């Protein structure tokens, strides 16, 4: 139900 | 509804009740749990200003009754350990930071070394609620709580303490900063529709944000040169930096009011520099007519020093408020006549002996009226009533008439009148004459008799 | 009739010696003697002798300290990593009560006991009476806590994450090993935020992960939800994090226990925005058992 | 001492960030219903009136016409391509088209007034989303005035 999104590690 | 309001004052009521109870009992931690719980009801974002203002005003009522249980309590010896760190195990924000306050105010009292430390945190730990309205009733608690305990000068002399005055213009000139941000930040949540519902609801709250400068006042370690060099260019950075009309017009005007009238005497040039910066759309007139109302009442108020003659009031204000209306795009020609009146009243409540001062405010009004390629300005016109209102002052102010008919530009003025207008006016001042007696008129002032009846009559 | 004999087990040192307590399922807490690696584990089995006139006919007395490992509720998985017997009677009978002395020297105890989902680690003695059919056996349970000090290195996690042209933010938590009594002390800064955050809360999450190669179970319990903002923040803005573990009871991390279970820390950082979309990082703490001075 | 006061020492926030007006402003209105058509053809369309600051969408104000099948055609475009779980659209309503019922069938007002709304659910919901955000067909919905399905 509830959109998880992992941060990705910026250049 | 309006339902929400009072649902929450039951439950506000319900577990203040039962705080009460388990701090009767000494259960402690059991009463802050129900704290906790009340302090849950600030949470809420569905209840207005109006609302939440009272929702704050009814848990800070309750609070109270926690914070001088703890101060007693820690007072008379049995002094809760770790309690600083206990009320931070809350899961949620807003009662944690409420209830921190709470017991950091008692922790300063009870142990004055720590003072710095727990104001310098308790102003920054408040960084976590970034909502507007919550972070703005958060942080007038912080500046509530704290009250009567910031460092000042005139202060008990117990050398275990920390903190001075410079913390304690740090501590509120920080939280004015933040709390000014999220008054401004209020101007662009919500839906763009209600743009004049917001303007409306910021309004309500500009107490909130103005209580800060109302508390570095109360500082008596503030003296001059701090308020020059620190407050004042703390303030001043906020406000024209802030690009807000609404907020730039109030705090411009809540500085006037808030510090005593020796401190703008120091610093009237950064003032009337910064009153040019603000945005197009703030009342600048009424600032400066403000501050120059504050200056004429400071200058009859007999037991006081009066003005210092290297302050030069009139030929600051004079080049400065030209300088003002240069930089406004599109001033009413009605409001630059209400500066030229202010600055009259200005120089004849400061300088009464100084009639070349008065007659130098009507020879710059005739070069107004001059350079401006004017139509025939009609009675009913604005600019009329002001070029009026002007007028009478000098008329109506001074004690012997006779002194009004030895200022040289004083009656060009009247030929830009309507013909209705010179009609009142020349019978106006002729009248006064009559109603006080007269003396043998001299060279000069005969002709500025004949002068008036040829404009009364033609 | 009842029981013919009932073993009671007391430690020499019961009164001076420090207890501990284990959270157990449906929310129990056991209390038992705590022991140290290297720690001698010496005291008396004792036996009342219940039914008098009756005789106790046994092919022998022993006591056991043990020190197992079991597996999903599952007795024929259970492994004991540490083994120690003493012979305390030879076959005979008993008639009366009696008493008898036991003292294992410098036991060696490498595991710091653990009670979890599909894991338990435990120490015991285990006194077993041997008869014809049915052996009198009766468990002695202790908990055992593994200490360490200070860490040589302890570098802060320092980690800039995003979303690309959304949200770009910076996180920096203090340490990368925690004490159990230690403050996690943060901050979070935003370098780009074109989202609309409502909440963001930092979360402390425990793993258990258990059996071998291909076979892995992990259970995962969230131990604490955190706020940390409340509201929109714009670019340039810092928010502090100081969360007290002292308020979560955490284990220490354990890693590669006998080759069978795993136990990690996890510091989850959550924002939520307007629509209830929900943006993490996870970031492994290790913690530790201090070693009180 | 008596309270652990630990923080992480931080930038102090540039002024004009601090003031300066928030990068992620998105308001999208579904709006003002009228019947395009007469007899057998005839439609519903709405005016879909956008407003924003975000760098991604072409133009920061915008306003275009568009019908229930359109709204249909974004939904089935980003559950191809996007890998986001798209919300679902208010309901096709098949019922509502037959014949000689007791209302106004797909016109009537109860029934375009929940419609209209559930249509600025879905698509605020979508349009806020950062990875349907890089889909051009959301740029094309929202701001061409008329799609190519090609």
């Amino acid at each position: 139900q509830p959109e998880l999104y992992l941060l990705n590690t910026m250049s | 509804g309006s339902k929400l309001l009072d649902e929450a004052i039951q439950a506000v009521k319900v577990q203040s009740f039962q705080m009460k109870r388990c701090l009767d009992k000494n259960k402690l931690m059991d009463a802050l749990k129900h704290a906790s719980n009340m302090l849950g009801e600030l949470r809420t974002s569905m209840l207005s200003p109006k609302s939440y203002y009272e929702l704050y005003m009814a848990i800070s009522d309750e609070l109270h009754y926690l914070e001088v249980y703890l101060t007693d309590e820690f007072a008379k010896g049995r002094k809760v350990a770790d309690l600083y760190e206990l009320v931070q195990y809350a899961g949620n924000i807003i009662p944690r930071l409420y209830l921190l306050i709470t017991v950091g105010v008692v922790y300063v009292k009870s142990f004055p070394q720590s003072r710095k430390d727990i104001l310098k945190d308790l102003v920054e730990m408040c960084r976590g609620v970034q909502h507007p309205l919550r972070g703005l009733f958060l942080r007038n608690y912080l500046l509530q709580c704290t009250r009567n305990i910031l460092p000042d000068e005139g202060e008990p002399t117990d050398e275990e303490t920390t903190g001075d005055i410079s913390d304690s213009m740090d501590f509120v000139l920080l939280n004015f900063a933040e709390m000014n941000k999220l008054w401004v930040r209020m101007q662009h949540q919500g839906h763009s529709r209600d743009r004049e519902k917001r303007e409306r609801e910021r309004q309500e709250l500009r107490i909130l944000v103005g209580t800060n400068l109302v508390r570095l006042s109360q500082l008596e370690g503030v003296n001059v040169e701090r308020y020059k060099q620190i407050v004042l260019t703390g303030i001043l950075e906020q406000v024209v930096n802030c690009r807000d009309a609404l907020a730039q017009e109030y705090l411009m005007e809540c500085i006037i009011q808030v510090f005593p009238d020796e401190f703008h005497l120091q610093t009237l040039n950064p003032f009337l520099r910064a009153c040019a910066e603000l945005h197009q759309n703030v009342n600048v007139k009424n600032i400066i007519i403000a501050l120059i109302d504050r200056l004429a009442l400071f200058a009859h108020r007999e037991d006081g020093p009066g003005i210092p003659a290297d302050i030069k009031l009139f030929d600051i204000f004079s080049q400065q408020v030209a300088t003002v209306i240069q930089s406004r795009q599109d001033m009413p020609s009605e409001d630059v006549v209400s500066l030229q009146v202010s600055l009259i009243n200005l120089a004849m409540k400061c300088y009464p002996d100084r009639v070349d001062y008065v007659d130098k405010v009507l020879e710059t009004t005739v070069e107004i009226f001059n350079k401006l390629n004017l139509e025939h300005i009609a009675t009913s016109s604005a600019v009329s009533k002001e070029l009026t209102r002007l007028l009478k002052i000098p008329v109506d102010t001074y004690n012997n008439i006779l002194t009004v008919l030895k200022l040289k530009h004083f009656h060009p003025l009247f030929e830009y009148f309507d013909y209705e207008s010179r009609k009142s006016m020349s019978c106006y001042v002729l009248s006064n004459v009559l109603d006080y007696n007269t003396e043998i008129v001299s060279q000069d002032q005969v002709d500025s008799i004949m002068n008036l009846v040829s404009t009364l009559i033609q | 009739f009842g029981p013919i004999c009932e073993i009671d087990i007391v430690l020499n040192d019961g009164e001076t010696r420090k207890m501990a307590e284990m959270k157990t399922e449906d929310g129990k807490v056991e209390k038992h003697y705590l022991f140290y690696d290297g720690e001698s584990v010496s005291g008396k089995v004792n036996l009342a002798f219940k039914q008098p006139g009756k005789r106790l006919e046994h092919q022998g007395i022993r006591i056991e300290f043990v020190g197992q490992i079991e597996l999903f509720n599952d007795k024929s998985n259970t492994h004991e990593f540490v083994n120690l017997v003493k012979e305390l009677a030879l076959p005979g009978e008993l008639t009366q009560s009696r008493s008898y002395d036991f003292e294992f020297m410098q036991v060696e105890k490498p595991y710091e006991s653990y009670i979890g989902a599909n894991v338990r680690l435990r120490y015991f003695l285990k006194v077993t009476i041997v008869r014809r059919l049915t052996d009198l056996v009766k468990e002695y349970d202790l908990i055992v806590h593994q200490l360490a000090t200070y860490p040589d290195v302890n570098n802060s996690i320092k980690m800039e994450v995003g979303i690309e042209d959304c949200l770009h933010i910076e996180f920096e938590y203090n340490k990368s090993k925690y004490h159990l009594k230690d403050v996690i002390v943060g901050k979070i800064y935003f370098l780009l935020v074109r989202i609309k955050i409502q909440h963001m809360e930092l979360q402390l999450i425990k793993k258990e992960i258990t059996g071998i190669g291909p076979s892995t179970t992990t259970e995962t319990e969230t131990i604490a939800k955190y706020e940390i903002m409340d509201g929109a923040p714009v670019k340039g803005e810092s928010i502090p994090i100081r969360l007290f573990l002292a308020g979560y009871d955490p284990t220490p991390t354990m890693r590669d226990v006998n080759k069978k279970f795993s136990v990690r820390y996890f510091l989850n950082l959550v924002l939520v925005d307007e629509e209830d979309r929900r943006y993490f990082k996870q970031q492994e703490i290790i913690l530790w058992r201090k070693a009180p001075e | 001492t008596v309270a652990d006061t630990r923080r992480l020492i931080t930038k102090p926030q540039n002024l004009n960030d601090a003031y300066g007006p928030p990068s992620n402003f998105l308001e999208i209105d579904v709006s003002n219903p009228q019947t395009v058509g007469v007899g057998r053809g005839r439609f519903t369309t709405y005016e879909i009136r956008v407003k924003t600051n975000l760098p991604i969408f072409k133009l920061k104000e915008s306003t275009v016409r568009r019908r229930y099948s359109d709204f249909e055609w974004l939904r089935s475009e980003l559950e191809r391509e996007s890998k986001v779980v798209v919300p679902p659209l208010p309901g096709k309503a098949f019922l509502r088209q037959l014949p000689f019922r007791g209302d106004d069938g797909i016109f009537d007002d109860n029934f375009i007034e929940e419609r209209k709304q559930g249509l600025e659910q879905f698509i605020n919901k979508v349009a806020g989303h950062p990875l349907a955000q890089n889909e051009r067909c959301l740029h094309m919905f929202l701001q061409d005035e008329i799609i190519d399905k090609s």
